[PDB]
RNA sequence: AUACUAAAAUUAAUAAUUAUAGGUUUUAUAUAUUAUUUAUAAUUAUAAU
RNA sequence: AUAUAUUUAAUAUAUUAUCUAUAUUAGUUUAUAUUUUAAUUAUAUAUUAUCAUAGUAGAU
RNA sequence: UGACUGUUCGUCAAUUAAAAUGUUACGUGAGUUGGGUUAAAUACGAUGUGAAUCAGUAUGGUUCCUAUCUGCUGAAGGAAA
RNA sequence: AUAAUUGAGGUCCCGCAUGAAUGACGUAAUGAUACAACAACUGUCUCCCCUUUAAGCUAAGUGAAAUUGAAAUCGUAGUGA
RNA sequence: UGCUGACAUGAGUAACGAAAAAAAGGUAUAAACCUUUUCACCUAAAACAUAAGGUUUAACUAUAAAAGUACGGCCCCUAAUUAAAUUAAAUAUAAAUAUAUUUAAGAUGGGAUAAUCUAUAUUAAUAAUUUAUCUUAAAAUAUAUAAUUAUAUUAUAUAUUAUAUAUUUAUAUAAUAUAAACUAAUAAAGAUCAGGAAAAUUAAUGUAUACCGUAAUGUAGACCGACUCAGGUAUGUAAGUAGAGAAUAUGAAGGUGAAUUAGAUAAUUAAAGGGAAGGAACUCGGCAAAGAUAGCUCAUAAGUUAGUCAAUAAAGAGUAAUAAGAACAAAGUUGUACAACUGUUUACU
RNA sequence: UCAUCUGAUUAAUUGUGGUUAGUAGUGAAAGACAAAUCUGGUUUGCAGAUAGCUGGUUUUCUAUGAAAUAUAUGUAAGUA
């Protein structure tokens, strides 16, 4: 039975998705620097 | 199985756990207020116990008391409030129906509960003593209770009672002494004129009581019938 | 499991009466206990004092300062900056710790008044805007001076 | 309440878009802000914001006595008795 | 019933107005593993010892 | 399985209000009650008299509230002291005001 | 008689006459022990489960 | 054991009511059981009830 | 009515007075089944250099529907008798 | 082998179009594999019956769905994209 | 089969999600909230402790309290790994970058001491893959005539008493004291598949003990499943009675009886129970449903690759049982085709 | 889901973290899986891709008003 997909652990999702996972690589600065220029109010988790 | 007994959408074992619950209750409290159905049930239970504790009572064979007085145990639950229910009903609730020959439940109809719309009906044991010392009046019959109230709304109306009155009075007198039943009435009344506004004439409304027993109790078409030609 | 078949085994020998130790607390129990009713602590056992050094987050003695016993803002003012320039230090620091003082108990009235009636007054949050603003100018001062 | 608002500051952001509502969209929120207010609460005037209320910058203070026209009791004589400083506007004694 | 003024089946919830919201939002000292530790600037005042423990300077 | 067409206005009015047996019929069968002459159901006991009967009965037939030996003589400021009054919750609030969301039976007309 | 309805029976309580369900009584049935018994009188007499 | 009346010379006897079949300690860590020790802390007593597919089976 | 076969058919067995031939979307899957039969897996024979293919063979293997109207089976209410 | 066998097992060899690591051939064990036979047991069936519970049905409370050109939406024969 | 919004139709229809409730009183306000009693349900759990997770849901704003020892984090130490980080010229490459090498980060692991309670700081000197604990031996208890037979005991885990040495506090000794389970520590040792990495002692001088986690929920209404969704979700304890067991029955204690009730139980459906005479005549096909004459101890052929493989063989016996009489484990024999075998596969035909 | 059935000391199951994927990884191999499903994901962009194909293209009144033949066409659903 599919659909639980998603399996909320919190060090694992700071770790890959979160601000200072971003801002450490230069793909991330780039993500990061996109959300700014859209102007989330939310850069990353 | 099939038309035997109603069966209240409940499997065997807990019907009759509920229904043996149901007549504890009613030997505990003397009325009770339930779905029409439930009480319907409930009072064939009871009665059916008070019948066998009368038999035991009764009956000189003592194979035959003892086989009572075991079906009256398994008739009940025997455990909290009613671990003395065994005694209450040899000591105190099979006396009052030793002469009367069945009927000792009534069951009444009130109106269907609002949020439900269940039909609903008290169940109370008949004749219940209806005052108790160091306490005034008791958690008694209903019916009587109404009765005297009715009978209290007419004589300030002073109007003439009801046959439909007369009649049910008669029917509370018949397995009931004269005197005692007088009594009964005085402790309602005043109970009754201590809720209501009325006022309370002690010596007039006994007389009034009085009166209304002697009628009780010293009793008094277009259509010929006419033989074949 | 059990079935038609079961040799249920006895238990043990239980040691001979003889072979057994005498048990090292004979007498246990008073057998004869009584379950009371509870004895509540009463305050007539204290004896609070009267300068205890916790009243100082009060005005008085007194829950709240009522709206007639404040200061009103028509009389009270904050202290200026050129005024506080000819101050001592020992002085200032005196001056900043009674504001500080006074805050703390604006400030415990306040959190009651917010949290509890959930008033909307605010006099007392004015009170301590002021009271911030001359510590500031304190600090401007003290920096000047400097 | 029950909050501890008071003692933060938290949700800034979300606070600054609240309080600094584009002024054109300044009538719908006044508007739900006079539903939500009994009778003698409101008041007819328009706020004014900190910058444009004045700060003397009044043409008239407290104290003074003062002519009023154009209302129901046009031409009347009032001693003014207080400003509110949010709406530059000014109560009147007994009068007006 | 969870609360008896609410009989019948509302699109109420258990607790709260909105399952939902932004999770991508500052995490406080009470959210994640045993492991995270957030802190409150509250101690550089001493030293963490080779053992675990601390020594105040 | 599936309508083929919407249902019209007319057909669907018939469907409902039309035959008898989806109508409300007129409680006809209701009387007088012997005691106070208010209107009630027939063959039932009167709703307001039986309730009367019952509140006398729990007046009478009360439970001593058992209260405890200590709190009685124990002083206003030593119990603001030990039991201090708390903010009670939503929900808590809610369950309180049980006359918003709870109904007290209604009297009867007096019949004529 | 019956999904709900509909059908059919009763709603007697006074000068008479009519039992609808529950109960109550009756005999009967069902169970499984019972004459080595129960009931009445004084281990004995009579009636019988 | 307690409560309530009785007799006795508060104490004891007996009557009525209510409540009670516990608990602590030993036997080398733990847990359970046994037996001792402590304590008023019990019946190879009558009758029930619940659960086990209606617990299962024989009749009905 | 049976044995055989997915079989309708057909070959037998036992009967029967007889075991007639059709039409009804070769009646009837919003009535059932899914054995045959046109998917995905796999194998065998054959064809193709090969991917793969077959008027081949074999094992496995997926659709669901609360009934609006007609209609039909029952049961009522209204009605002009 | 069955009363009766297009199925099964054995054997015969015009192998339409077997065959040796695309392995050939017989065997023990193993297999939720796939065919078949016997025993036992049964509602699978002859042939259905009864009983229980949850639904269905009625009363109260809440309250969907696909669908929908508009409908004042009968039968038959004929007609006709 | 336009797009957005509004409003219809089906329709007041289906459904309201595993189900045990009753009374009295709160409250002449209650099927649904609370309390009491009764009844039931879960109980190697629907309990009690926890991990993760999350709109704080909690017994709440007057709120979840730690120097540490059967308390966790940080801290020290590393694993797997990660790091526009680090060597005129580290090496390579259109750019982006990639590479080995150092340095740092990185728990899911390791990390002194301690109720006869314990001190981590500063300065100076020179471990463990799995698995078993048998046999023997020793001594003990009874029969029989030192030696034989039969039986249990045999490495550790305290308390009490009596002794000898330092002087009631210490040391060592002797004697006394159940069972079957479990735990930890000890020693010894069998297998082949050969079983982590990383941070010294003494002396002197010291210590005022930081920060954060702590509710409740956690086989769920409080997580992941669009829903208060019969799904998914890690660890420990899991009363007795019984039994080989964490099987199966009960259930002491605790918890729970629910966002649908009340009646009625037509046809019909689901999930059960029973069924005379037949016994596969059903059907594509015994599908489905029946069907167990010990679960302990004996006894068990052909065939065979020699493995009680076949085998839990079938049949059969011992103990129990004479027709009334729990639950759970346990459902036959044989032939053929295909494949040696245990395994893996199309998450959802 | 219920019943039934299979493995259940191992090529076992499982927690926590890490590595490998979009010409592309992992795969006891089923084109199976790579966030409800892939003979090669998703998102953003090229981008208003292209479509001899389908559908759609909104007021009125007046006058005139056809064709479905020939030829050619990788042409026969088109176009001259
Ligand atoms: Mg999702
Ligand atoms: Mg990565
Ligand atoms: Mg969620
Ligand atoms: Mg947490
Ligand atoms: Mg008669
Ligand atoms: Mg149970
Ligand atoms: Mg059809
Ligand atoms: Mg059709
Ligand atoms: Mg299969
Ligand atoms: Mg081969
Ligand atoms: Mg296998
Ligand atoms: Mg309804
Ligand atoms: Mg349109
Ligand atoms: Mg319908
Ligand atoms: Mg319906
Ligand atoms: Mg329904
Ligand atoms: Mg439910
Ligand atoms: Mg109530
Ligand atoms: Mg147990
Ligand atoms: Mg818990
Ligand atoms: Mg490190
Ligand atoms: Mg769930
Ligand atoms: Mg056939
Ligand atoms: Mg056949
Ligand atoms: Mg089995
Ligand atoms: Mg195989
Ligand atoms: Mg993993
Ligand atoms: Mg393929
Ligand atoms: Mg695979
Ligand atoms: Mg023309
Ligand atoms: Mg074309
Ligand atoms: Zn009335």
């Amino acid at each position: 039975s599919r659909g639980n997909t998603y399996q909320p652990s919190t060090l694992k999702r700071k770790r890959t998705f979160g601000f200072l996972a971003r801002a450490k690589s230069k793909q991330g600065s780039k993500i990061l620097k996109r959300r700014k220029l859209k102007g989330r109010w939310f850069l990353s988790h | 199985t099939v038309g035997i007994a109603r069966k209240l959408s409940r499997d065997k074992a807990h019907r009759d756990a509920l229904l043996k619950n149901l007549a504890c209750q009613l030997f505990q409290h003397e009325s009770i207020v339930s779905t029409h159905a439930k009480c319907k049930e409930a009072s064939r239970v009871a009665e059916r116990i008070i019948t066998w504790t009368k038999r035991a009572i009764t009956t000189s064979n003592s194979v035959a008391q003892a086989e009572l007085k075991s079906q009256i145990q398994s008739q009940l639950f025997l455990a909290g409030d009613n671990r003395k229910l065994m005694k209450r009903l040899f000591s105190e609730i099979a006396p009052r129906y030793l002469e009367r020959p069945g009927g000792y439940t009534r069951v009444l109809r009130l109106e269907p509960r609002a949020n439900d719309s269940a039909p609903q009906s008290v169940l109370e044991l008949v004749d219940s003593p209806v005052m108790s010392e160091s306490h005034t009046v008791n958690r008694g019959n209903l019916k009587m209770w109404l009765l005297v109230k009715s009978v209290i709304n007419d004589d300030a109306n002073q109007l003439p009672h009801n046959p439909l009155t007369l009649q049910n009075l008669h029917k509370v007198a018949k397995f009931k002494a004269e005197a005692q039943l007088h009594g009964e009435i005085m402790l309602i009344k005043q109970v009754l004129l201590k809720e209501m506004s009325l006022p309370y004439d002690e010596a007039l409304e006994n007389e009034r009581t009085q009166a209304l027993l002697k009628e009780v109790y010293s009793s008094s078409s277009s259509y010929v019938m006419v033989p074949r030609p | 499991a059990r079935t038609k078949f079961t040799k249920p085994k006895p238990k043990q020998p239980v040691l001979p009466k003889d072979k057994i130790r005498p048990p090292t607390q004979l007498t246990h129990h008073s057998n004869n206990l009584r379950i009371t009713e509870p004895i509540p602590p009463t305050t007539s056992n204290l004896r609070c004092p009267d300068d205890h050094p916790l009243w100082q987050f009060f005005s008085n003695k007194k829950f709240i300062r009522s709206a007639d016993d404040l200061p009103p803002s028509s009389h009270i003012r904050p202290w200026s900056i050129p005024e506080l320039r000819h101050k001592s230090f020992n002085d200032l620091h005196s001056l900043w710790y009674n504001c500080l003082r006074e805050q703390n108990v604006l400030a415990r009235e306040n959190h009651l008044l917010k949290n509890i009636v959930g008033s909307t007054h605010d006099e007392f949050s004015e009170l301590s805007n002021s009271i911030r603003t001359t510590m500031w100018q304190i600090r401007h001062v003290l920096n000047e001076r400097e | 309440s029950g909050s501890y608002q008071h003692l933060s500051n938290v949700g800034s952001r979300v606070m600054k878009r609240l309080g600094n509502r584009p002024k054109n969209f300044l009538p719908h929120s006044e508007k739900f802000i006079k539903k939500s207010t009994p009778e003698f609460m409101k008041s007819d005037l328009k706020e004014v914001d900190e910058k444009t209320s004045f700060k003397k910058e009044w043409k008239f203070i407290p104290g003074d006595r003062v002519v009023v026209m154009s209302g129901a009791s046009k031409g009347n004589i009032a001693v003014i008795k207080s400003f509110d400083k949010r709406t530059n506007s000014f109560i009147l004694d007994e009068n007006g | 019933l969870t609360r008896p003024w609410k009989k019948y089946r509302d699109g109420e919830l258990f607790y709260g107005l909105s399952k939902v919201g932004n999770k991508r939002v500052p995490l406080t000292t009470k959210q994640g593993n045993k492991t995270m530790y957030k802190g409150t600037r509250a101690s550089g005042i001493g030293r963490h010892t080779k053992f675990g423990g601390y020594v105040i300077n | 399985a599936v309508p083929k067409k919407k249902v019209s206005h007319q057909k669907k009015r018939q469907k409902l209000y039309g035959p008898g047996k989806k109508q409300l019929k007129m409680i006809h069968h209701l009387n007088k009650c012997p005691s106070c002459g208010h209107y009630k159901r027939a063959n039932t006991l009167c709703m307001y008299c039986v309730g009367q009967i019952s509140h006398i009965w729990k007046t009478h037939t009360a439970k001593e509230e058992i209260k405890p030996r200590q709190e009685e003589e124990l002083s206003e400021l030593d119990q603001r002291v030990l039991y201090p009054g708390r903010r009670d919750t939503k929900y808590t609030k809610d369950l309180k005001d049980k006359d918003n969301y709870l109904e007290r039976r209604v009297r009867t007309l007096k019949k004529d």
